[PDB]
């Protein structure tokens, strides 16, 4: 739709892509499988590439020249989730990676001699203050901003 | 959302608790003016009959050529030399006595004063004031689009979403 | 520092709104299952009112209702920084100027209180999730779907159907 | 389309508010004060400055733009002329 071409509903390009290159794949016209049972660019590797057809799903997907096909992403036509889908994902996994680094961290400054606890590990991963992540509804976004990490503490 | 409760004085207040919206008075009187422009439609049902419109002529096409060309530039240029008449006198005060620039007046009791023009009370200028900015400002909107055409309801509900 | 919470005002009041907002919502459903036929997104429109007219449009309904919404909205706000709301049964609870043996702070645990006659807002405490996370169930399964129970002649017993989506 | 001597009739609208004081009081430059030679020292440095002296004429040569820029401009610059036109002066109207 956007600056490259249309999608996979048609893409000239795209199409002769998938043909040669590929199948040439094929290129050994026998070697040799007649009923042999390993050698196996014979079934998928290519069918896997492959009976990804003139279907792939269907995706839109923008394709320029040479059809190889492009990433918009501005949340219109078609493509919204070629980044943020993709994105918040990016952004919700990491996050409670360090929501967590500020947490069997922040668990630790204390009570005896705590100068390394670290280069062994206490609960592993943490698995303690593991979930606090998925465990995030809201979270951070209020409670680091309002109290504990607080102005204070900044 | 500016007046979200914030400002101290000569920057903050100062500025402000008559001063600029005491000329913010003119920017009423202005739509006063404006809106003693747009009445012309302002009632339905009079006659124009048919004031300047679109270009036909001017004021009497003088005994010469028009000197630059249209009639903007000659009603124009004048406009902004004629009315600084006003903000000259308007930007020579001080609220207090008035002197020169005296010995030393600053604060003991009575607190300077206020705007020189104040509220003096009647509180219901800026009562009416906001009330005229926000619709300047507001659903003038209403006409600030794509108004080509005019009035010309013909019956269904009302509002039309985003658009264009 | 803070030892431990805290938070409380806070949201407390956080669910009440949703307990008794997914409550409602499932009056949404209600409707169509008895004397029966009539519903999913149905996108309604969503009752609908006279012949005299509409047509389609007349008006982005929907849109305003909650300009509305929005400065009592903000009213509840001009509440809970500073407690301003008479009945005041969510903020704590009504049963007037109490409850808030956590209004001035210090919970940690804090159960609360609230019906002159008589009892709580506490068996609506668990009408209060029953439908918060039926929402999450009832928008769980159209996603594929969207009807309840017949008889034990060929209905209740799951036939076929056909992946998530894939 | 274009006034062209719309806008040059504007920008000497203020270098004559230019005209100015090489006339009126006492000499050039309010006599160079502090050119050449060097300021005391001054010295962080240095002055003066003065949000207040943008007066004195405001009102009076704020008709400097009128002048040359009214009958000077679109009106055909001094036709009120001769005073010795032969080895050739004029001139002549290319309006
Ligand atoms: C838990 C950890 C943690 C957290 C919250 C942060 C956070 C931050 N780091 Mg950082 N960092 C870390 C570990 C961490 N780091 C480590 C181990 C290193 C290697 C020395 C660095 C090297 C580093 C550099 C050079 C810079 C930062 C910067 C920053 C800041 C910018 C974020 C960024 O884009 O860098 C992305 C994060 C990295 C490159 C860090 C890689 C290490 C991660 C993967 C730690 C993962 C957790 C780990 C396994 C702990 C074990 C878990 C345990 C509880 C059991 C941000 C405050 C930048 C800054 O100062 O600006 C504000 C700066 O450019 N970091
Ligand atoms: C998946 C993609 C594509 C599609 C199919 C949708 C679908 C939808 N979007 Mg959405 N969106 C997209 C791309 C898309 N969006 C892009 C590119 C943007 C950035 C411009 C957004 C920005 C956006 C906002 C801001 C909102 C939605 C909303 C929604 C609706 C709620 C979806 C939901 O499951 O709740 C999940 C939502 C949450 C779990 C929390 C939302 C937090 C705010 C939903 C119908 C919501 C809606 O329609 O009304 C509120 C919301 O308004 N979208
Ligand atoms: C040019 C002319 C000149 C010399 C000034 C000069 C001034 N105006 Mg002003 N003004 C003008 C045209 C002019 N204005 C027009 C056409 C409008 C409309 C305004 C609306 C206006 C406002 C609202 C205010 C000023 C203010 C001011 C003063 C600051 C300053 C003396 C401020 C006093 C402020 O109150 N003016
Ligand atoms: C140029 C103006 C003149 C005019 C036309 C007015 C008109 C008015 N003044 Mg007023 N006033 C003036 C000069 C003027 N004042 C001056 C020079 C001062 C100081 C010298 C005052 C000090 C003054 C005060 C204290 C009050 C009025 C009030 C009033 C209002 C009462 C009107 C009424 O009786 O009907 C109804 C009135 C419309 C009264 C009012 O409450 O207005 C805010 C009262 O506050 N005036
Ligand atoms: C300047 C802006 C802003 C503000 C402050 C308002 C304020 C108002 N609008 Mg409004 N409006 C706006 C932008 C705004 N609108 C925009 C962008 C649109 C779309 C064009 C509308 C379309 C609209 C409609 C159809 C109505 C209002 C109405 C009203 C009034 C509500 C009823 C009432 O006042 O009760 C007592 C008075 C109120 C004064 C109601 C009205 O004016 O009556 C016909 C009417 O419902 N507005
Ligand atoms: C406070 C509210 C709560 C309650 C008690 C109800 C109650 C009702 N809603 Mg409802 N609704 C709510 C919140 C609520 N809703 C919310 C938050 C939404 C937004 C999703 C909706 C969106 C909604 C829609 C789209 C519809 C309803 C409908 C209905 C009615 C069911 C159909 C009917 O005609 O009744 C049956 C009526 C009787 C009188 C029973 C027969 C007995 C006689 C003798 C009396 C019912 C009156 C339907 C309706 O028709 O609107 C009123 C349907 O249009 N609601
Ligand atoms: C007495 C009246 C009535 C009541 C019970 C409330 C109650 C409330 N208002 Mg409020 N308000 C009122 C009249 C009232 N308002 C009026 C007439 C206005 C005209 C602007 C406002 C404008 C207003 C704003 C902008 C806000 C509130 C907010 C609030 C809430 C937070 C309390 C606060 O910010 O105090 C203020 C406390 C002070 C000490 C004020 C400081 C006074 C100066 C001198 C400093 C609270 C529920 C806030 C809110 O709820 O946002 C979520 C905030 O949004 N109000
Ligand atoms: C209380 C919270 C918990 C949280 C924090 C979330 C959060 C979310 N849910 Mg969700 N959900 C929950 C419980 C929760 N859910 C439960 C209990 C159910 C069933 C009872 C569902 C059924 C559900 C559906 C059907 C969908 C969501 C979707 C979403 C996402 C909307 C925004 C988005 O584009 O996803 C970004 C996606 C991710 C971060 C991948 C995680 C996959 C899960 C969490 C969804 C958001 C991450 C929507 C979505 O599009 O997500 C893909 C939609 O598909 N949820
Ligand atoms: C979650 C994630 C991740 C990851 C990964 C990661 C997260 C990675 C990271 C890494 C890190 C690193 C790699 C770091 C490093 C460091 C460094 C490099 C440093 C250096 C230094 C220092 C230390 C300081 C200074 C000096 C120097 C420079 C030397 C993501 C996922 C995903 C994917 C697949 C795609 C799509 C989206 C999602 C779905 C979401
Ligand atoms: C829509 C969109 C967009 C937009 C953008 C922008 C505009 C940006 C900017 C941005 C920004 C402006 C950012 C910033 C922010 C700020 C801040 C401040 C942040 C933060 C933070 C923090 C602090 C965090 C922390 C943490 C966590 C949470 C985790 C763990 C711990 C840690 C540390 C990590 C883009 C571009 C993407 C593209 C397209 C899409
Ligand atoms: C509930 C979530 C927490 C909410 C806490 C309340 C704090 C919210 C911030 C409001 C303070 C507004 O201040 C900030 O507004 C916008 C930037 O942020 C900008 O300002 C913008 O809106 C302001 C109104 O406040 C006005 O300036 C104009 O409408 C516009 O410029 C200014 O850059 C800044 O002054």
């Amino acid at each position: 739709d956007i600056a490259g071409l249309t999608p996979c509903k048609e893409s000239k390009q795209f199409a002769k892509r998938e043909k040669q290159a590929l199948k040439k794949l094929q290129a050994s016209l026998k070697l040799y499988a007649d009923d042999s049972a390993p050698a196996l660019a014979i079934k998928a590797t290519m069918e896997k590439t492959k009976k990804r057809f003139d279907n792939y799903g269907k995706y839109g997907l923008l394709c320029g020249s040479d059809g190889l096909p492009h990433l918009i992403v501005s949340g219109d036509q078609r493509h919204w989730g070629e980044f943020i889908t993709p994105g918040i994902l990016f952004l919700y996994i990491a996050g409670w990676i360090g929501w967590v680094g500020r947490s069997y961290l922040i668990a630790i400054r204390d009570e005896k001699k705590p100068t390394q606890k670290e280069i062994i590990i206490d609960v592993p991963l943490a698995s303690s203050l593991l979930f606090r992540g998925f465990s995030w509804p809201v979270a951070a976004y209020r409670e680091l901003l309002n109290g504990e990490l607080v102005d204070n503490n900044f | 959302s500016a007046p979200g409760d914030f400002g101290f004085d000569p920057l903050g207040l100062g500025e402000v608790p008559a001063n600029l919206e005491r000329y913010k008075e003119s920017e009423l009187i202005h739509c006063r003016w404006a809106m003693l422009a747009v009445p012309g439609i302002l009632v339905p049902e009079a006659l124009g009959y048919g004031e300047w419109a679109a270009l036909p002529g001017g004021q009497a096409t003088y005994l010469g050529n028009p000197v630059p060309w249209g009639t903007l530039p000659t009603i124009l240029a004048i406009e902004f030399l004629a009315i600084a008449f006003v903000e000259h006198q308007r930007s020579m005060e001080k609220d207090p006595e008035k002197k020169k620039y005296p010995g030393g007046a600053f604060d003991p009791l009575g607190y300077s004063k206020d705007p020189k023009k104040l509220e003096e009370l009647k509180v219901k200028e800026i009562k009416n004031g906001r009330l005229a900015l926000l619709a300047f400002v507001g659903f003038c909107v209403q006409q600030s689009a794509y108004p080509g055409t005019g009035p010309l309801e013909n019956l269904a509900t009302h509002l039309a979403d985003p658009w264009h | 520092l803070a030892e431990d919470p805290e938070n409380l005002r806070w949201f407390v009041q956080a669910e009440l709104v949703n307990g008794r907002w997914a409550m409602l919502g499932v009056a949404g459903m209600l409707l169509p299952e008895v004397f029966t036929s009539i519903g999913i997104i149905n996108v309604p429109k969503w009752y609908a009112a006279g012949k005299e007219e509409y047509f389609a449009s007349s008006s982005t309904l929907f849109v305003i209702e909650f300009i509305l919404s929005h400065y009592v909205e903000i009213r509840r706000w001009q509440d809970i920084k500073n407690p301003g709301s008479v009945n005041q049964d969510p903020i704590f609870k009504q049963y007037s100027l109490p409850a808030g043996e956590v209004g001035y702070p210090g919970g940690i645990f804090n159960p609360l209180n609230f019906a002159p006659t008589l009892e709580a807002k506490e068996k609506e405490i668990a009408n209060g999730r029953l439908m918060l996370a039926f929402l999450g169930f009832i928008i769980q399964h159209n996603v594929t779907g969207k009807g309840p129970f017949d008889n034990l002649l060929q209905h209740i017993s799951d036939p076929w159907h056909n992946t998530i989506v894939q | 389309p274009s006034l062209v001597i719309s806008l040059s009739t504007g920008l000497s609208l203020f270098l004559g508010r230019f005209v100015f004081f090489n006339f009126q009081r006492e000499n050039m430059a309010k006599q160079v004060p502090e050119q050449n030679g060097m300021s005391h020292f001054e010295a962080g440095d240095t002055r003066a400055k003065e949000y207040v002296s943008l007066l004195k004429s405001n009102d009076p040569v704020g008709f400097n733009i009128v002048d040359v820029l009214a009958w000077g401009s679109i009106g055909h610059i001094v036709a009120y002329y001769i005073l010795a036109t032969a080895s050739n002066g004029y001139d002549p109207s290319f309006f």
